């Protein structure tokens, strides 16, 4: 039954750097699917990247393509999504989702 | 999109199937489209009533969860084994999604004899996913990964292919209104029936008796199965309307002449269902055509029939003899079924199907369904 | 090993000849009719046929200068009474003169989902419409090629076919022919003397089988009987294992409630030649359950495939595509034998055995 | 009820001729294919010729074309064959056929 939360969002500078986890409890994470999705202030829900249980199937969005990395620890029960070379238009809440599911977001802000 | 439009080969006998394509290099598979559970699953070896199946080993992006699943239903299963692989649609979508698998390797009354599909997109809810809800269903990975509305739609272009619209609702596949009924609970599709109508009146019946425990709208069901007293009730009602034993059963088949002409001689289906606004209620019907049902095709001077519809122990399923009159619209994020005159849905030019609205709904509880 | 396999079609749309008329010819599809004696064409279009024969057009055609109307229970056709030159291309180097019938009115002739658009009758001169003396399509062919005047007919239906016209071809049957005497040349009638299903006799007296005549018919699709005859064959049939038996329904049977196999053997009985003697014929279940849909499901739904009549016992297609059928219209006489096109999956569907004695039935079972 | 007979047969040398006739009585004659028939002792019935019912279609067996004439006449219910250049091989007895039916027959001769 899947519970997650998220956190590592922040407020940072253009060609900054995060690191956001999201961290699950109650269901089989290590045997799930697991994807990051943002969604800005009014515009739509844009999914970001995705990750196979084992970690060595990753997809990505071409916008985050090169400057983001998905990943998983499954002894830990955590997802991660290393965000690098940010800028003002990553600006959003970042959610992980799994079967149907999702966390109540971190909150990323990108400005000068 | 519009891309979707007829991506659905098959029929209302056999099932609707899509075409999708698994692995790397990619496999192409026919899959049934069943709104009725909620599993990816397909052939993994070879079986005597399928010509392809998925071989995991010809796969360079197929991964293993290493454990397997059984599902059971009332004469039959299957077994597979679950993985995760990337899958395309090629009716609808540029790109490729990672997905989860069941690779059946091992099954009981699965794959029958001239069947054309080799797998099952079950398009249902979390819910009823196995072994668990928390392994992801097809159409929450598409909904999440390709950014398109949580609502899909379905045509059935085959009384007497279809189009799967996988993100939204294509005007071309519909004529008049969209009336839509509220989703009572997210696992099956399940809706309110308020009423059951045979040639203009009304059956003896309390609006709870439709809905026990759960009238859905399954499209990996051929027939009308209606609850034992709900079913004899209306075989008693189309009887008296007309023409006949083991016709009813499904055990028989009765034959007539072209000129005998079978359809002019039985009543309308009426299903009464509650609209959104709950004071009102609409009403989707269905004619001979669609409940007597041409088994032959052969062209001659004369036919012989199935009926439709058939008894079911605990539950209403709206499967392929109502469907294939409307164009349905299961839209999640609304938590609604919708349904419209499907252009499609005539044979020999006569509509097959009508749906008219608004009524009233007193004359039946706030609240029909247990 | 010249005609065989030159007929096509199906023990329940029949099997037709294709015949050429005419000059230049014309290229007709023509059911073989073993119960009627004309040659009759469709002469104009009709809505349920691709071609006919246009007489305008052949250069060799003359007119009689009448026409004729046959009627049977259900309908009827009528048709310009000529003469012309028509070849067989499987079976013959030259052409013949022959009378040909050209309809041109019909009702229920022409049926949505037939292949044939014309009806070649092969029984004898006394059946011709409008006399006997309009001389038959097989007395023409036989007066005019020489040969014997024997015909014989092996339909492939069950689960094409040959007519051999003039003899009889080894390699279209297996084991022994038996004869049964003609009794009467007008349709092909010969003397049942015994019904068993399911090795019971049936409790009848020999004569009910003969009331008012047992005829070999290629027109008739179903084994027909009279309704005494019938009454006793469902209840028997029934018996060994509603609407099904009128065949106003279909029986559909899953594959593993493997419906064949609940079902008895029907065996009729026919003198020899030899009259203190007989032989029997047998259909199995296959035969006589008829599946009707061959849609490949893990269901099949059946038609029974005998019918009442009233005044017949007609051995229709559904006995004769279990067998090779000699009509030895020279020595008075209709032979039967195994037919090895008649298995399915390799499954024999039916028998022949014999002699057994004429000991226990009367010497003449014919009223 | 198809009632025939033939005459006008009888002995001649070969190279010689014989008019064969064939008459009708209580059948639709003017409406009948007609054909001629032979037979020597003991061997098979052969084919002549046969004429359609005004006359203008008449076939012939290869052995006798160009010598010997079908020819009807429909007032008179009567069928001829015209019969030149004999042979000792057309020694036979000739019979007129329709609908099954044939004539007594008559016998023609052909010796030196
Ligand atoms: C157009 C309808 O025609 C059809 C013809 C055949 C079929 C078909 O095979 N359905 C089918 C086959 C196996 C099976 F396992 C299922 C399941 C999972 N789905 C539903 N809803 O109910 C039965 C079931 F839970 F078992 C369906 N479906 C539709
Ligand atoms: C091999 C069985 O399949 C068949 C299917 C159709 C038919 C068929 O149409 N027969 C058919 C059709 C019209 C018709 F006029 C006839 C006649 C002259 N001949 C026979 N013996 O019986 C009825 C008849 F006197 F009217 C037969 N036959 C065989």
């Amino acid at each position: 039954q899947v519970q997650l939360q998220e956190s590592g969002g922040g407020l940072v500078q253009p060609g900054g750097s995060l690191r956001l986890s999201c961290a699950a409890s109650g269901f089989t994470f290590s045997s799930a699917i697991m994807t990051w999705v943002r969604q800005a202030p009014g515009k739509g829900r844009e999914w970001v990247s995705t990750i196979g249980s084992d970690g060595s199937i990753t997809t990505y969005a071409d916008s985050v393509k090169g400057r983001f990395t998905i990943s998983r620890d499954n002894a830990r029960n955590t997802l991660y999504l290393q965000m690098n070379s940010l800028k003002p238009e990553d600006t959003a809440v970042y959610y992980c989702t799994s079967a149907g599911r999702r966390g109540p977001g971190t909150q990323v802000t990108v400005s000068s | 999109f519009l891309a979707m439009v007829d991506n659905l080969q098959g029929d209302s006998g056999r099932g609707y199937y899509l075409e999708m394509l698994i692995g790397t290099p990619p496999q192409k598979l026919q899959i049934l489209v069943d709104t009725g559970s909620s599993n990816f699953a397909v052939a993994g070896t070879p079986h005597s009533y399928i010509d392809t199946y998925f071989d995991t080993e010809r796969s360079s992006t197929y991964r293993s969860k290493g454990f397997d699943v059984t599902v059971k239903y009332t004469q039959g299963s299957w077994t597979g084994f679950v993985g995760e692989d990337l899958v395309t649609i090629p009716k609808g979508f540029n790109t490729s999604f990672l997905v989860n698998i069941a690779t059946i390797f091992e099954s009981e009354n699965f794959f029958l004899p001239g069947i054309k599909w080799n797998g099952i997109l079950g398009l249902a809810y979390a819910t009823l996913a196995k072994p668990s809800s928390s392994l992801e269903t097809f159409f929450d990975s598409l909904v999440t990964q390709a950014n398109i509305p949580n609502v899909f739609s379905m045509q059935m272009c085959g009384a007497g292919g279809g189009s799967l619209v996988l993100g939204g609702i294509e005007p071309s596949l519909y004529k008049g209104d969209i009336w839509y009924t509220p989703i009572k609970e997210e696992w099956y599709y399940q809706i309110e029936i308020l009423k059951l109508e045979i040639g203009g009146q009304s059956l003896n019946l309390d609006c709870r008796e439709y809905n026990a425990d759960k009238a859905i709208v399954d499209s990996g069901t051929t027939l009308l199965r209606l609850p034992q007293k709900v079913f004899d009730a209306v075989v008693e009602a189309v009887a008296r309307a007309s023409l006949i034993d083991g016709f009813w059963t499904g055990s028989q088949l009765a034959c007539w002449t072209n000129s005998e002409t079978p359809w002019s001689y039985f009543p309308k289906i009426s299903i009464y269902l509650r609209d959104e606004n709950s004071s009102r209620s609409f009403r989707i019907t269905i004619l001979p055509q669609l409940y007597i049902q041409p088994m032959m095709g052969a062209g001659l001077n004369y036919e012989c029939y199935r009926f439709g519809i058939s008894p079911s122990t605990n539950a209403l399923v709206i499967g392929a003899t109502v469907m294939e009159g409307f164009y349905v619209i299961f839209d999640r994020a609304q938590k609604r079924v919708g349904f419209a005159a499907s252009p499609c849905a005539e044979i020999a030019g006569a509509a097959v199907s009508e749906i008219s609205g608004p009524f009233s709904t007193e004359d039946v509880a706030s609240n029909c369904v247990p």
